[PDB]
């Protein structure tokens, strides 16, 4: 395969190559992270930081238990009301959000973004005047806001607050010992 | 509804407190709880038992 840019195919392989790079390139300027062991004023903090990303992903577990009962419970209601009407863009990544809660990679992907408000409200109703299932859709959404922006994330900082609070003693041997290693 | 309403026309021209609106709505709950049943499996396991307790 060696003509305008828009005219590429979305998995052109010079595209996935673009891509790719670009994720290694995310990837491979975070390793500066672990060169910061050596440091005494903040190789501690790091190695903190290292220690209680485990619980972390423990939380995370909870956190996608969640997020795939009200995604799942969204999309078995509103999908149902997929319109397609000849938009320019469709999905939550457009100048006005539509078909949010269309299928379940969009409503997963519509209620990850909702918890840090990307999401506007106009994305609860529907475009025909179906009031009963526009509230309870409302209402479901705003139960998992709720949820993910009350209860498990300040959960998750409570829990932060006793892990660092236990591993701040042991903190000194643990840095020391990574930068032996 | 599948004994009383079967008349055939397009979704949006139905009436906003339909049975079959309803049903749905109801399924989805449903499917919501259902969904969170899961987090009391969780309990068995080493690892994610006692953050959900
Ligand atoms: C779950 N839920 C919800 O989904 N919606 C959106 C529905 C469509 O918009 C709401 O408006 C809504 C709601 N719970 C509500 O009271 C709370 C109870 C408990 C916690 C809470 O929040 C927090 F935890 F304290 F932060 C809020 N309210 C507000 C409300 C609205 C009408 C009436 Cl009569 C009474 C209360």
């Amino acid at each position: 395969y060696s003509n305008p840019r828009e005219s590429w195919d979305m998995w052109h392989p010079t595209l996935v190559a673009e891509a790719l790079f670009a994720i290694a390139n995310i990837f491979s300027s975070l390793r500066l992270i672990s060169l910061f062991t050596a440091n005494s004023h903040l190789g501690p903090l790091q190695i903190s930081l290292g220690r209680m990303l485990l619980d972390i992903l423990k939380f995370l577990f909870i956190y996608c238990l969640v997020l795939l009962a009200f995604a799942n419970g969204l999309n078995q209601l509103y999908f149902y009301y997929e319109e397609t009407k000849g938009l320019t863009c469709k999905g939550i990544r457009c100048e006005k959000q539509n078909n949010a809660f269309s299928t379940l990679f969009e409503t997963l992907q519509s209620l990850f973004w909702s918890i840090f408000g990307l999401i506007n409200l106009y994305v609860t109703n529907v475009k025909a005047q179906h009031e009963f299932t526009e509230f309870v859709g409302a209402t479901m959404f705003g139960t998992y806001n709720v949820i993910s922006l009350v209860v498990l994330l300040n959960m998750l900082i409570a829990m932060m607050n006793n892990s660092y609070q236990l591993i701040a003693d042991h903190a000194d041997i643990e840095w020391k010992f990574a930068r032996t290693k | 509804a599948h004994n009383k309403f079967h008349d055939f026309a397009d979704r949006k021209d139905w009436d906003a407190f339909h049975p079959t609106l309803v049903a749905e709505g109801l399924f989805a709950f449903a499917n919501v709880l259902s969904y969170l049943r899961l987090f009391f499996m969780y309990t068995t396991s080493s690892i994610l038992g006692p953050l959900q307790i």
